[PDB]
RNA sequence: GGUUGCGGCCAUAUCUACCAGAAAGCACCGUUUCCCGUCCGAUCAACUGUAGUUAAGCUGGUAAGAGCCUGACCGAGUAGUGUAGUGGGUGACCAUACGCGAAACUCAGGUGCUGCAAUCU
RNA sequence: GAGAACAGAAAUCUCCAGUAGAACAAAAGGGUAAAAGCCCCCUUGAUUUUGAUUUUCAGUGUGAAUACAAACCAUGAAAGU
């Protein structure tokens, strides 16, 4: 009598939400190694995600149906899929959603330097946890999509904005550094998926207090290439950047 | 017997479930810390009560699957002294006191926390498919980590000595409990009747005659090398990989290749169903 | 071969119905009360069949699952005083028989016709070294498809110790 | 072992969500895939970054708590902890204000007739007669006080008080299947 | 490496029949004061490997076994969807042609790998 | 179904088992299998203290309730719920 009502105030909206879930459901195709991809790279919003079991003959871009109905069935809001064929080979699609509605889709073209995990040395790692991320590149700011693409790992491995935090877990990071300079109208430098960490030494200047951070490559150091990208109304700005007063 | 529509549509369920070594249920319950405080690392703790075998371990979970930082075993009471019971009561309570001792000298405090401070540690229990009661040997084993210098959130309402009806906590017995109680007086409360249960049990303590008082003994002196040593030099594995593969692997089958099992159809279409 | 596979005893199920709610129950239960020392528990009537006098969690099965050397020792009696031989059927097709004696009043004690002395029936139940797993909540697992006891099995074992007879197959 | 690097273009931090954002300049091809010193040379550009990041993260304020084990919605003693501000950014909310208003022409009776909300003060209330407390809606309570008794002195009236209030909760019904229309 | 414990991913992972199970964890299975649990030592639990320990526990092969993954634009640049028109047009419309885009059958390949403490003659 | 002498087509005990059609204040694409599917124990919840909605003729250094947070609350061994 109030299971699925428990449950369903949760699905209800809030004024300081919650965190933002996540939607797997695979298309028409995959494989093997793709299994692994979305293990490997969505290996930390675990829990906070949705995986599926089945497959998708699906059209993302030009209808917005199906996925929608999953999702406001879900109750989530990141929308993902691995779209491939012979031309838009690899071509997946990273969506977030807005209102059980869709904001902005994008596909991005996903290389083929696939580098899983397991690619190098294994380490450790406190599972679950909040990230940090680092930005490096005039584009992350002046190219609308790297905006797009930037903001959408913002918010999907942003986890749990909480005030208190401790060093302790604080371990991992994002390294967001562009394929070089550009100009618009022109083939365009891609991302870099790369997974790192931060590991504290004496800086025998900084001592005690300021340590020396070195970070570790062991992946999974994958690439993106951009794909095709959708623009919203800019009612969805006037909604989605305000407060709740 | 299965049809096809079943069994081409039919699920799993998991391979850790397939066995009885994980509380998925749980493990859910404990995945999330609390959690919705802020992060702060995982230290939980894993029984498993098999035979011969005192397993009490401590992970770190992690993507590889996980690291089990910290481990009890049995083996290492030679140089405690006392290195019989490798299951018992007192076995309990001595890994409790001795897995203590050596996660402090691993810690390294006692004679990254940055600037501040020792921060002792908050270790808990994911239960496991062992059922959780009172009255046992498990929360006499917590009873030891705790005074070896761990700090467990519990209750007392489970330690052996536990009062529930008028909840009362026995200090006495559990006293002697400790020193041997309740384990040599069912040995001198079997022996003033009986002797062939009295030898059945303590194979070896009846060749020693070792009375409560001399084992209680024994619990001072190997509680005094607990808090002393926690050295645990395991062995040094004589006769590595390639011997123990000897062993291992002088009697295992290995795969038949394509041609010889398509020969073996050849057999059977030569002989078999090919007019004998 | 048979280093350690036996077919030992696990538990004796009795299995008593009554088409009534009351004093006959209560008097063949406290009979059942004195015969195992476990009190005969209330099982609910599952629901009404309205011709043999049972409705919805009446409380009207009352079983008692014996074990332990008095087990051995009602087998003996209820054995005995079956001639150490049984009807034909019964036997299941897990090594076992739910068989039952008329007026169990035929060993023992004398009548009292005012206490409840009627006809019984009894199931037993085996088991072989290795068929532990079904009982330990851990190590939840499987047995061999030849290493349970079937129908013939339980011929084999009718015809095995305790030397029972089987009255023309 | 240093901590101060060099950034033509000087970074910024939002630490809500643990970030830093660079504006500088980068080659074309300094990132290129063709690179096999790829790792060596992003590695330490990002670390370059992220020691900008680490001698910057750790003279902020913190918050000591002087209590000790048993901190319900917070620590136990040992710990000081870090905080965080809120980002300069507006990440994706999931909804619009989760409102809920309206009227039931109920409300306007409230603002329009003099009318102020009851204090709901409890629910057990003595009932004389009896020589207790029983709630008047809660245990067979003030709710149900015919359907008890032996003898009313007035076809059953009780039946009758029963259907009564089953048709009171249905008027209730219906005008709150108004209000949740409209 | 056997595996003890945890797993990561959840049929290559299960079900169907053997054989091997040579070391040790691995189990089967004997006892029942006090802690104890219920209708019961059925489960827990006081004892060691104790009495029985390879028959299940358990891995493997053994079987084109049943069921499941990958690839052959293999179908397939398929149909088709908006992209040129007084092309086609009495009508249920198809084209050239460009964005994109097959799917299944099909033809074969395979029926579990990693990490940390541990014991091996 | 194999079983199942009083008792059988529907009275009580096992087994293979239906991966469920487990049973859901359902309707779901789905979906919990040590379960939301039964019963055995435990208890009060309409707590109070503070910012936004307003708001009273002693327009009550916020009195009224709404939402949110804590503080306590019951449970459990326990992190938790």
């Amino acid at each position: 009598n109030a299971r699925a009502k428990r449950a369903l105030v949760k699905r209800e909206a809030k004024l300081v939400e919650n965190v933002k879930q996540a939607l797997f459901i695979p298309g028409q195709s995959c494989n093997k190694n793709l299994h692994d991809i979305m293990v490997d790279l969505s290996a930390l919003k675990k829990p906070d995600m949705k995986r599926f079991n089945r497959k998708n003959d699906i059209h993302p871009f030009e209808d917005m149906s199906p996925l929608e109905f999953f999702s406001e069935k879900n109750d989530c809001s990141l929308m993902v899929l691995m779209t491939s064929s012979k031309k838009r080979k690899n071509n997946m699609t990273f969506i977030r959603t807005f209102g059980y509605k869709i904001y902005d889709m994008i596909e991005l073209m996903v290389a083929d330097n696939f580098k899983l995990l397991s690619d190098f040395k294994k380490l450790t790692f406190t599972v679950g946890l909040k990230p940090m991320f680092t930005f490096q590149g005039a584009a992350f700011d002046t190219h609308p999509v790297y905006k797009q693409i930037k903001s959408l790992f913002l918010d999907f491995f942003r986890g749990e904005s909480t005030d208190l935090q401790d060093v302790a877990g604080l371990q991992h990071v994002i390294s967001m550094t562009i394929q070089g300079d550009f100009q618009d109208g022109e083939p365009l430098p891609n991302v870099l998926f790369r997974v790192y960490k931060l590991k504290s030494y004496k800086s025998d200047q900084g001592g005690k207090r300021l340590p020396r951070i070195e970070l570790v490559e062991i992946g999974p150091r994958l690439d993106f290439k951009i794909g095709r990208i959708h623009t919203p109304s800019p009612d969805m700005v006037t909604e989605a950047h305000k407060k709740p007063k | 017997a299965k049809s096809s529509a079943y069994s081409s549509r039919f699920q799993t369920p998991f391979r850790r479930r397939r066995e009885g070594k994980t509380d998925y249920y749980q493990r859910k319950r404990l995945v999330t810390q609390h959690k919705a405080k802020y992060n702060t690392p995982k230290y939980r703790l894993v029984v498993r009560f098999t035979n011969k075998d005192i397993i009490c371990q401590i992970i770190s979970s992690t993507i590889t699957g996980d690291v089990v930082l910290a481990a009890a075993y049995s083996h290492e009471l030679p140089r405690y002294g006392i290195t019989h019971g490798l299951t018992n009561w007192a076995a309990a309570y001595a890994t409790g006191l001795l897995i203590a001792r050596r996660t402090l000298q691993k810690l390294g405090l006692d004679e990254e926390a940055v600037e501040d401070g020792p921060r002792p540690f908050k270790v808990f229990l994911d239960i496991g498919l062992q059922r959780t009661t009172t009255g046992a040997r498990v929360f006499g084993a917590l009873k030891g980590a705790s005074d070896g210098g761990l700090y467990v959130p519990h209750s007392e309402n489970r330690f052996p000595g536990w009062d529930f009806e008028t909840e009362e906590i026995d200090p006495e017995l559990l006293r002697s409990y400790i020193f041997g109680g309740h384990v040599s007086q069912y040995m001198e409360e079997l022996a003033d009747d009986d002797e062939e249960r009295f030898s059945e049990l303590f194979k070896g303590y009846l060749a020693d005659d070792i009375d409560a008082d001399s084992l209680e003994d024994i619990y001072t002196s190997a509680h005094e090398a607990i808090r002393a040593d926690p050295a645990f030099k395991p062995t040094e594995k004589k006769f590595t990989k390639e011997q123990y593969a000897a062993e291992s692997k002088k009697y295992r089958q290995t795969k038949l290749s394509k041609e010889e099992r398509a020969a073996r159809v050849a057999a059977k279409i030569a002989a078999l169903a090919g007019q004998q | 071969q048979n280093p350690m596979r036996d077919l030992k005893i696990e538990k004796l199920v009795l299995n008593i119905s009554v088409g009534e709610s009351g004093d006959r129950l209560t008097r063949a239960s406290k009979v059942l009360e004195q015969l195992s020392g476990q009190t005969p528990v209330q099982s609910k009537a599952r629901y009404t069949v309205r011709t043999f006098g049972i409705r919805r969690n009446e409380k009207i099965a009352v079983h008692v699952t014996v074990r332990g050397p008095k087990a051995e020792e009602i087998l003996e009696r209820g054995l005995k005083v079956k001639e150490y031989q049984l009807r034909d059927r019964n036997f299941s097709a897990t090594g076992n028989f739910g068989f039952g004696i008329d007026e169990h009043i035929d060993l023992g004690i004398k009548y009292d016709p005012s206490i409840g002395i009627f006809g019984m029936d009894f199931y037993v139940v085996m088991n072989r070294p290795g068929a532990r797993v079904t009982r330990r909540k851990r190590c939840k697992g499987t047995v061999g498809n030849s290493h349970k006891t079937t129908k013939e099995d339980t011929v084999s074992w009718f015809k095995q110790k305790y030397d029972a007879d089987v009255l023309d197959k | 072992l240093p901590v101060t690097v060099e950034k033509p273009i000087p970074v910024v931090y939002d630490l809500g969500n643990l970030a830093a954002f660079d504006s500088n300049v980068l080659d074309k091809n300094d990132l290129d895939s063709s690179n096999a010193r790829r790792e060596e040379k992003i590695k330490s550009l990002t670390r370059d970054n992220v020691q900008l990041l680490i001698n910057q993260l750790l003279s902020l304020p913190m918050k000591t708590t002087t209590e000790s084990v048993g901190g319900t919605g917070g620590q136990s003693s040992v710990m000081t902890l870090l905080q965080l501000p809120d980002p300069t950014t507006d990440l994706p909310r999931e909804k619009p204000l989760p409102k809920a208003k309206a009227m039931t022409k109920w409300e306007k009776f409230a603002a329009k007739k003099g009318i102020k909300p009851k204090e709901r003060a409890g629910k057990m209330i003595y009932d004389e007669a009896s020589g207790e407390w029983v709630p008047k809606w809660g245990y067979k309570g003030a709710n149900k006080k015919l359907d008890d008794q032996w003898l009313v002195e007035v076809i059953d009236p009780r039946t009758l008080n029963r259907a009564e209030r089953k048709r009171l909760v249905k008027k209730n019904e219906k005008q709150q299947r108004r209000n949740m229309k409209n």
